[PDB]
DNA sequence: TTAGAGAATTGGAGAGTGTGTTTTTTTTTTTTTTT
DNA sequence: CACACACTCTCCAATTCTCTAA
């Protein structure tokens, strides 16, 4: 298997030095960027690789699992010879595939696709915390001390420390891990949601246990649209069947359209071009009345509303004054009146075109489920919150529509996060005061 | 994939043959007919595979197809003979019944047979019985009705206008009879190539569901029998007897009478009775049980310290050892785990070969009426004359004769010659000339060479067949001589030559079976009776009765006290009862072992406190222990040398076996 | 080459074994391929061929056998299959693989085996009435499913790799009920641990759901039983839970060492292998029909719905054959048959989101069959739910959330405006209930989507229901000489919720009550059980019996509303829209002097709406001027019904321009 | 036939491979239907 | 993890056996 595994690496690697479109080697020069700013990664584009040969495609889409990680050695190698002067500690480069394939709804993915490459689309309703993968495994045996290394590629098939001393019996599990000299990778557990547009009739959204690695942890926070290429894979966690096996998703490259945690990551990620487009568009003398009359074009009159809801989805400004209290600069905005004037279609379009944004009804929602909830972890029996529609929203707008519907002991929830933008929680021995700028 | 091709050849001949709703004779079925019996034929002795009979069974072709044959010609036949193709219409009945007799022909496995044969016998014993529930029960079983049609076809032509081939017709049709009578449930082979776990067999019931053993016991084949008016069959068949019609019905109206004794026969709410006396028995037993019990629950903690010689302070649990010092001593005895070895041992129809004295089959009582009179009506018409057609045969062809013969032809004799004695003791309407033909001097001295030379090969169960003869030998003498010189010349022969024989089975047999050593003890319990009534000699004969071993071998019996039955009993307590003061040999009865047996028989969980045993056993041993107190007193050796055995220097086997 | 007359003489003891025979399952394959192949109804055509043509169109990879079918010819395969399904369902599969492969050559690249699904079983049991008998046979048990596990992929073949000396194990058909159990390797007889090879292996498609005995079925006051039924490949998210389902399958057992020891005695575990499943919430009226899907149409049905839209008037039979049995009530058929249809939901440049179904309500004095109706909608509508009054709470109108005891964590049902999805749902004695629960289907009745942010479970559902609600007038009497508003205890905003509103009065006319009266009589007379097999001659007596009264068969008219609704979509092309915008302006005019009905934009969207449902109603794809003058005339006629008698004519006599005509 | 020299077999202690635990649903939130 | 249990793998001297002993 070593003559095809170089074969397959050494195809790869050509791929990456040789393929150039028009003039520029796009593949050598995104490797060498991506290694000056300590970015060990590469975002493969999968059309260029299928017009670069088409084996190679048909290889990776046949047995993923298998070739990923040939591809990312291929990386690595490469990586080596074009930042190393020649006469390391380089770590194992991540590769990040984007395809244009025709999106499989998340309730087609069925027995079929198994280990293959699927393309999909849902909302985040959840992200672990960072867990730490071991990629390099310094290891000892117990009895004789005979130290050697494992190295792990992470790509589940469908390994465990060896069962021999493997270099007097030593036992059967002779192995300690020496923890003081092995390198981690951190991996994050998302949990994917189908479109509310895509569910079938009188169903339930179905959720999908998805696994993130490296550079794509930390990318997406709950409650953002993503399109996912990643490979419908197969565990067996031991959590009623027989011979049932848990399905996930392993993430191979994230599309959101929200930008990564925070916004902008807490900072401006916008291209050259598209800032100084911009730039452009705020000069324009009639702005405002261009930013009007694009919200909500179907409703009809409604000039004011439009206007007020231009000032909401900008925000004022937050102030933070020396001596501590800070004073909120975000509007709030209640359209009361008669039945039938489109408020709702007004609220549903804001939940559209803000960044971030929650549509949630007065009659169906409850203050704990509003601000923060306490739950019972089912594992260890301990408490944590899990944040509601004003934390989710956190950042953005949510859109309470039948707010009289509330009921009164709901609607109160709503006044400290309203005004003074925290959630002060004190049940089951949490006392925390969470932020929420909606 | 020769197996499943042999399946498909057999699903092939089944839906060829044709089926029902009336069953319906396919085309070329005296072809498919002729094609089975081939294969079946050339798949048993010339490549001996039993393969073929397998796969009959599993499409149950003998219950679906080839019953229903028979069933359908019976009607036609009754027809045709009441009514006053014929040829075809019988020929395929042939072929049917020879089909049935060659899967009836009952498996037998040796050390030549080769793996397969051994291999399916297990799984072909089921299926044999399998053919027998489903025969009897076809309508109150009338297959045999048919049957028997295949042999009054021959023998209603003069005997001495018999047909050289039709004779083989007689010997098929009656081998069938005998197959499916000597069905029994064979023995789970255990596979003892690795050491058994800490558990034992399971489950020893060999009765596939469709087998129950309500509907495969003799009563369902003796009732079967007397509902297809069969009795009339073998009854005639006997009545024209002035040789291939000979060996087989030796063992055709044998095979259910092999081991079912006549006891049963005479009673001596009817069944209810004996139902009420075995539970007063039970409950009697039951309460002698409780009596070791404590009053209380077993953790009240009884504990006691013996204050046994030496000062000891051993420590035995127990509240019920509180009440009694013996049943502290046995608690003592008991309680170790440590345990010796107990060294321990049919290939022929099973029988007194191989059955215990309570294995009485269950019989209805007007099914035990029917049996009782049909016996007696088998005897009445030819039991001597069948007797004495055989007698020539038996004195030809000494050493060719196979070990099944001795085992289905002794069994047989000794069997009805006991039943004709019986019947005549418990009622005189019987003379004892219907039995007396037996005495024969050729055939005498021929049995008894054949018991003879049966000692020298080892063959212990053609010598056990032999011995159940030689008590009605001598128990027809007696009965010959006190009810009265044809007598003497049967009983004198044994005056040098047989005493060996007779005085060496007992020395020996010890070894083996329960039967083996009852044989020998009621051998001589009638020798030892017949010989009283002119006493060569009275005090000779006994002198070499009275030997260790012999004594051994009878009290051996006695441990068995748990399934002893009062003449069982009987007649072992009576050896020594008689030898008191006629031969007054107690010497070498002072063996701890019969100590401990008398001990187990007053104790009352031994023998029944109602019955008629305890009794003068009880004063016997009252006696006994008299004898042993004034025998031993006298000598202070003898305190110890009453456990060692005996001893063979000249002085002292004079001085302690007979006190000077 | 055995005949069909030897497969009915059993050769072999047992069932099983006798189909297991070689030549025995030959003859059977080919006996069902030959049924397959040639069985002809009574119309002539054959009705399988039809089938597998389907089937391989649609890449549906399961064939729809009825048994009555198999049962009339070839009856002795029926009772092999009714015995031994689990070794006749694979002969069968074999032999329609062979079949489609036969229309469809190649057919393996799309799906690799054939699945049949039996239908119409004719003996159902319930989960009370099974028994040790019933053991490895198929069944028809019916209930209601309670739980649904995920679509969990399960082993096929499983092809084991030996640890200790091989490499290769057999590929092993796992049963779906038991482990597969390796025991000693056929490399060597040592035993050791042993796991799946990922190179060559095959999944399937695994659910587990939940059947529990219907609150219908079971006996009054009774706690009801349940089994759990295994949903394979092709089955698993057929059956929503809550849903009330007709589960046809082979009644497996399988020991487990829990149950045992809990029980203390040899006690195995039953579970049923589900073949087929079939729906019956919302239908529950609709026994005697045939088929795992009474809705679905054949090519012949669909030319019949084509056949018979041409005609002119086509419109006035389907709404003359609502309520056959109710007499009278022409508008509240109109709208119920204009609600059934519904309209097409429109969505402007992926924004903007116009609700595409009509809500009626009918309003009026007792006696006068509105709930009849309500009860006839839910029978020929496909989704249909019925809850009334205050036996239908806020959250379950909608949607509930609750802690899983299995699980501990919260998770969320729908309710009956989830269940009715994509459906109807009709709200008996809608003043009756309160309040605070009728104020929680405001956001699902007009903007079509249930918003729920409880306990940090924060969606929205879709629920694209069209309710139908039979209401009451305060004091039990509708007064004619006070507006609706009065008349009524709803609000404004839930009024305008409703497009259609059909005011009912019970009035005393003396011609009117005589043939009310002797319509009644004759309906009484005509549904009494005491009024070439029996089959066929039963169907006859009620296509006799329902010609009189129904213009178009029900049986047919359900598939025709079924076709309706899921394949046509018609277009407002051709209008004229100063007409509408007219009848707009003199309806908001009107309302706001001299009335007290709120026209909102949503009453003209109605008309809209109310044209659309027309338009379906013909089949045709393009709204004509007649089907949008209906539509005004429906709309402008609700309107001024609901006025007091005082206006109403000054109301018709000015609207009367625009229904010109009629 | 007896006291005594030779073959022949297999049960009772022990080397060893793999097990089996401890191991938990209280109290506290959140929902929901009745009250 | 390790101490205790259940049990497969494995093994010589006391217990049985039949050829040559007295
Ligand atoms: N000015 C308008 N332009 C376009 N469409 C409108 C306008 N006013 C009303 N509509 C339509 O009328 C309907 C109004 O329904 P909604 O806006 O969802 O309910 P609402 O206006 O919030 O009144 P409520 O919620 O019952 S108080 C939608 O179909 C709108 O598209
Ligand atoms: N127009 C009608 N034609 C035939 N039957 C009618 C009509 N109106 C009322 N009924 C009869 O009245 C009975 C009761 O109707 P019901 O369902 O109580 O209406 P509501 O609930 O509005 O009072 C029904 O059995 C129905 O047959
Ligand atoms: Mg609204
Ligand atoms: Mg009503
Ligand atoms: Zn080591
Ligand atoms: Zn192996």
């Amino acid at each position: 298997n070593d003559d095809d595994n170089t074969e397959i690496i050494k195809s790869f690697k050509n791929f990456i030095l040789e393929f150039r479109l028009d003039s520029q080697f796009i593949y050598r020069d995104q490797l060498r960027n991506n290694i000056l700013v300590k970015n060990y990664s590469l975002t493969v584009n999968m059309e260029h690789l299928i017009g670069y040969n088409e084996d190679i495609y048909k290889k990776l889409s046949d047995e993923p699992s298998d070739i990923i990680p040939l591809f990312e050695t291929a990386i690595t190698q490469v990586a080596k010879r074009i930042s190393i002067l020649s006469r390391n500690s380089l770590p194992t480069f991540q590769l990040i595939l984007n395809s244009n394939a025709n999106q499989i709804p998340l309730r087609d993915l069925d027995s079929e696709h198994v280990s293959k490459i699927v393309r999909l689309s849902g909302i985040i309703i959840s992200t672990s915390v960072l867990s730490s993968r071991a990629t390099y495994l310094s290891i000892m045996c117990r009895n004789c001390r005979h130290t050697t290394s494992i190295t792990i590629n992470n790509f589940n098939s469908i390994v465990s420390l060896p069962r021999s001393c493997l270099s007097k019996n030593c036992g059967p599990d002779p192995y300690i891990i020496i923890h003081e000299s092995s390198k981690f990778i951190d991996q994050q557990f998302l949990k994917l949601q189908e479109i509310p547009e895509l569910v079938p009739v009188g169903e339930m959204p179905r959720n999908l246990t998805m696994t993130c690695d490296r550079y794509l942890t930390n990318k997406v926070i709950p409650g953002t649209r993503v399109t996912i290429v990643g490979i419908y894979s197969i565990y067996n966690s031991k959590n009623s069947g027989v011979a049932i096996r848990t399905p996930y998703i392993k993430i191979l490259g994230i599309q959101s359209d929200v930008e990564t945690s925070s916004i902008w990551n807490s900072v401006t990620m916008f291209t050259e071009e598209e800032e100084e487009e911009f730039l452009q568009l705020s000069r324009n003398p009639k702005l405002y009345e261009i930013l009007t009359n694009s919200i909500a074009p179907s409703i009809f009159g409604n000039e004011d509303i439009k206007k007020a809801i231009v000032c909401l989805l900008m925000g004022g400004s937050k102030k933070i004054l020396p001596d501590g209290m800070r004073l909120r600069g975000d509007i709030n905005v209640l359209l009361l009146g008669d039945p039938g004037t489109a408020k709702s279609q007004l609220l549903k379009f804001v939940e559209k075109v803000s960044p971030i944004a929650v549509y949630t009804s007065g009659k169906g929602s409850s203050a704990a489920g509003l601000t923060a909830s306490v739950q019972r972890d089912p594992m260890t029996r301990e408490f944590y919150l899990e944040g509601g529609a004003m934390v989710l929203a956190d950042g953005g707008v949510v859109c309470i529509d039948e707010f009289d519907k509330m009921r009164d002991e709901d609607r109160v929830a709503i006044h400290e996060a309203m005004e003074q933008q925290t959630i002060s929680i004190a049940k089951a021995g949490i006392t925390t005061v969470l932020n929420s700028r909606t | 994939f020769s197996l499943t091709v042999l399946r498909a050849r057999i699903a092939l001949l089944a839906t060829a043959i044709g089926g029902p709703p009336p069953y319906k004779l396919g085309d070329d079925c005296l072809a498919c007919l002729k094609d089975l019996k081939r294969w079946f034929k050339l798949v048993d002795d010339q490549q001996k595979r039993w393969d073929v009979a397998m796969a009959v069974a599993e499409y149950r072709i003998l219950t679906d197809d080839l019953l229903p044959i028979l069933i359908d010609w019976e009607n036609k036949c009754s027809l045709a003979a009441k009514l006053a193709n014929k040829a075809y219409y019988d020929k395929i009945a042939l072929n049917c019944l020879q089909l049935l007799v060659l899967m009836t022909w009952p498996l037998i496995v040796t050390e030549q047979s080769s793996s397969n044969q051994i291999t399916l016998y297990g799984e072909l014993k089921k299926h044999q019985l399998v053919y027998k529930k489903t025969i009897l029960s076809m309508e109150s079983g009338k297959v045999l009705r048919a049957a028997i049609r295949l042999a009054l076809d021959v023998i209603k032509i003069d005997r001495l206008s018999r047909t050289p081939r039709d004779n083989m017709v007689l010997k098929l049709v009656l081998n069938f009879f005998r197959n499916v009578i000597a069905i029994e449930p064979g023995e789970f082979t255990i596979n003892t190539k690795k050491s058994m776990p800490k558990k034992g067999i399971t489950s020893i019931d060999t009765l596939p569901p469709n087998v129950s053993m309500d509907d495969i016991s003799l009563n369902t084949v003796i009732s079967s029998f007397h509902k297809n008016k069969v009795f009339g069959f073998l009854l005639t068949l006997t009545s024209s007897l002035s040789d291939f019609i000979n060996i087989p019905l030796l063992e055709i109206m044998f095979y259910f009478t092999k081991d079912v004794n006549q006891e049963l026969l005479f009673p001596r709410t009817s069944a209810g009775f004996e139902l009420s006396k075995l539970l007063q028995k039970e409950h009697q037993m039951r309460k002698n049980v409780i009596k070791h019990t404590s009053a209380r629950h077993s953790r009240f903690g009884g504990l006691l310290s013996i204050q046994t010689p030496d000062k000891t302070r051993l420590t035995v649990s127990g509240s019920q050892a509180l009440v009694d010092e013996k049943i502290a001593l046995q608690k003592l005895d008991d309680s170790k785990k440590w345990n010796k070895r107990i060294i321990k041992k049919e290939g022929l129809p099973n029988s007194l070969l191989n059955s215990q004295t309570g294995k009485a089959i269950f019989f209805t009582e007007s099914n035990g009426k029917h049996f009782k009179e049909f016996i007696n009506n088998f005897i009445d018409s030819g039991f001597n004359i069948l007797l004495h057609s055989v007698t020539n045969y038996f004195t030809t062809e000494q050493d060719r004769m196979v070990t099944l013969e001795q085992v289905e032809y002794l069994l047989f004799f000794a069997w009805f010659v006991k039943y004709q004695l019986l019947r005549s003791k418990i009622d005189n309407s019987a003379d004892i000339k219907q039995v007396s033909e037996a005495l024969k001097e050729v055939t005498f001295i021929l049995v008894s060479s054949l018991l003879r030379s049966a000692y020298d090969l080892k063959n212990w169960t053609v010598t056990h067949a032999g011995m159940i003869a030689f008590n009605e030998l001598l128990n027809l003498v007696s009965r010959t001589k006190a009810a009265q010189d044809i007598e003497f010349i049967v009983s004198r022969l044994f005056s040098d030559e047989r005493i060996q024989l007779l005085s060496n089975l007992p020395k020996i047999g010890s070894k083996y079976s329960l039967q083996f050593m009852k044989s020998c003890i009621e051998l001589t319990h009638s020798v030892l009776k017949v010989l009283e009534q002119y006493s060569v000699n009275f005090q000779k004969v006994q002198a070499n009765y009275m030997t260790e071993p012999v004594i051994e071998t009878y009290i051996n019996f006695l441990e068995r006290f748990r399934e002893l039955e009062d003449d069982s009993i009987k007649k072992v307590f009576s050896f020594f009862h008689r030898v008191f003061v006629q031969a007054k040999e107690q010497a070498l009865l002072f063996r701890f072992d019969l100590i401990i047996l008398l001990r187990e028989m007053l104790s009352p969980d031994g023998l029944d406190r109602m019955s008629r045993s305890r009794k003068y056993v009880s004063q016997f041993s009252d006696y006994f222990l008299a004898r042993l107190k004034k025998r031993l007193k006298k000598s202070p050796a003898w305190f110890v040398g009453l456990l060692f055995p005996p001893l063979h220097n000249s002085e002292v086997g004079f001085y302690q076996r007979y006190g000077e | 080459e055995l005949t069909l007359e030897s497969l009915s003489n059993v050769k072999a003891n047992s069932y099983s074994e006798w189909i297991t025979q070689p030549n025995v399952s030959r003859t059977i394959a080919r006996e069902l391929k030959s049924f397959l192949l040639e069985y002809t109804d009574e119309t002539g055509r054959s009705v399988y061929g039809a089938r597998i043509r389907t089937l391989g169109e649609m890449n549906s990879e399961s064939l729809e056998v009825n048994y009555r079918h198999l049962a009339e010819s070839k009856a002795i395969l029926a009772l092999f299959l009714a015995k031994c399904p689990e070794e006749m369902l694979k002969i069968f599969d074999l032999v329609a693989m062979e079949a489609t492969e036969l229309h469809y050559p190649d057919y393996a690249r799309i799906h690799s085996e054939i699945h049949v699904r039996i239908s119409d079983f004719p003996t159902i049991y319930s989960l009370r009435e099974l028994r040790e008998s019933n053991l490895s046979s198929l069944v028809r048990v019916t209930g209601v499913v309670t739980r649904r596990t995920g679509v969990f992929p399960q082993l096929k073949y499983v092809k084991f790799n030996c640890l200790k000396c091989g490499s290769i194990l057999g590929p092993f058909f796992q049963d779906s009920n038991e482990e597969i159990r390796i025991s000693f390797c056929t490399n060597c007889k040592s035993k050791g641990p042993f796991r799946v090879n990922g190179e060559k292996t095959v999944y399937r498609n695994y659910q587990r759901v939940t059947l529990q005995e219907a609150p219908g079925t079971v006996p009054p006051g009774r706690l009801p039983r349940h089994r759990e039924v295994i949903l394979l490949a092709d089955l698993v998210d057929v059956s929503k839970p809550g849903e009330e389902v007709e589960v046809t399958g082979i009644y497996k057992n399988n020991y487990d060492g829990n149950l045992n020891a809990k029980n203390g005695f040899p006690v195995f575990a039953t579970i049923i292998e589900a073949n087929s499943i079939k729906r019956r919430e919302g239908n529950t009226a609709n026994e005697g029909e045939e088929g795992l899907d009474v809705f679905s149409w054949t090519e012949e049905e669909e030319r019949e719905f084509r056949k018979i839209s041409r005609d002119r008037g086509i419109i006035d039979k389907i709404i003359s054959s609502m309520a056959p049995s109710i007499y009278g009530h022409r508008d509240i058929k109109t709208a119920v048959a204009c609600s059934l249809f519904g309209g097409v939901p429109k969505n402007v440049n992926g924004k903007h989101s116009i609700r595409g179904d009509i809500n009626v309500l009918l309003l009026g004095d007792p006696g006068t069959a509105k709930s009849q109706i309500l009860k006839y909608v839910e029978k020929t509508a496909h989704r249909a739910v019925f809850a009334t009054g205050q036996g239908a709470s806020a959250v379950g109108l909608t949607a509930s959330v609750r802690k899983d005891p299995i699980t501990k964590e919260w998770t969320l049902e729908g309710g009956a405006l989830v269940l009715a999805d994509k459906g109807v749902c009709l709200i008996d004695e809608f003043d009756k209930m309160n309040d605070q629960d009728r104020t929680s289907i405001h956001e699902a009745m007009e903007q079509q989507s249930i918003s729920i942010s409880k306990a940090g479970i924060v969606t929205t559902l879709q629920a694209r229901c069209s309710i139908i609600a039979a209401a009451n007038p305060n004091g039990g009497r509708y007064n004619s000489t006070l507006p609706l508003a009065q008349n009524v205890s709803l609000t404004e905003p839930i009024l305008s919720r409703f497009d259609i509103l059909c005011v009912v009065r019970d009035l005393v006319d003396e011609e009117a009550d005589e043939r009310l009266a002797t319509f009644v009589v004759d309906s009484h007379v005509r549904s009494h059980p005491e009024n070439l097999n029996a089959r066929q001659r039963r169907l006859q007596r009620q296509r006799k019996k329902e010609e009189e009264i129904s213009p178009i068969p029900q049986e047919l008219l359900m598939k025709y509303i079924h076709y309706a609704r899921t394949k046509i979509y018609p277009k407002l092309h051709q209008m004229d829209m100063d007409k509408v915008s007219r009848v707009y302006a003199d309806l908001r005019r009107e309302s706001i002097s001299t009335g007290s009905f709120p026209i909102t934009v949503r009453h003209l969207e109605s008309i809209l709406r109310i044209a659309e449902s027309f338009a379906k109603m013909r089949l045709s794809e393009f709204v004509s001027s007649y089907d949008l003058d209906r539509a005004i005339k429906v709309v402008v006629d609700s309107f001024v019904d609901a006025q007091k008698v005082s206006v109403r004519r000054q109301l018709r006599r000015s609207f009367a321009i625009y229904t010109l005509g009629h």
